[PDB]
């Protein structure tokens, strides 16, 4: 999928 | 075409205390005020969670994968602790996601929510106060209780996780959260 992640 | 469980969310190994009065259903964002994906979700989200009403505790909890957005995290619960969450928050993700003002210090975040109608020394004190201190560090915490690798993630009842990261789509997180919160309702999660 996609998100914000870091 | 019901959710997928470990697809389409994630049934936690380590479920979380649940602060939801019996009643209702939990529900916990974990969300960045710089994630434009949390910033599209917002009338989403939004407008489901009042239409659950008395059905759901809805909260969210500010994220800060870097020390530059502990400022971010400090602004939500700041704000809060002055009761303009509500008011101010549309400005401020416009002011991150369109106005090219990111909102990164306490001061420019006082300039922004002054010309919103904030009082700069009233916002500061919030902003420095320990019990916002407090309520960040916890925030941290609960990002490691319940694993949270990104955002917007959705948590039910303190058991199940949904997001964009499994659903691939803003919709179709939408749409496991509402299947998750009834299934809980019916007891069968």
């Amino acid at each position: 999928g996609f998100s914000c992640g870091f | 075409s019901a959710p997928v469980a470990g697809k389409d969310f994630e049934v936690m190994k380590s479920p979380q205390p649940v602060s939801a009065p019996a009643g209702k259903v939990e529900v916990i964002e974990f969300f960045w005020y710089g994630c434009p994906h949390a910033y599209e979700f917002e009338p989403t989200i939004e407008a489901w969670v009042k239409k659950q009403g008395d059905k759901i505790a809805f909260k969210r909890v500010p994220v800060a994968f870097r020390d530059d957005f502990v400022p971010h995290s400090k602004l939500f619960y700041a704000l809060a602790a002055l009761g303009v969450s509500e008011k101010v928050t549309p400005a401020v993700f416009n002011a991150i996601h369109k106005e090219k003002n990111y909102l990164l210090t306490p001061q420019a975040q006082a300039d922004f929510l002054a010309t919103q109608g904030v009082d700069k020394k009233k916002f500061l004190d919030a902003y420095n106060s320990f019990s916002v201190q407090g309520q960040v560090k916890q925030s941290a915490e609960l990002l490691k209780n319940y694993n949270i690798d990104g955002v917007p993630t959705i948590v039910v009842q303190g058991k199940y996780k949904t997001g964009p990261a499994y659903t691939n789509s803003l919709e179709g997180t939408a749409q496991v959260l509402d299947f998750l919160v009834k299934q809980v309702q019916d007891k069968k999660l």
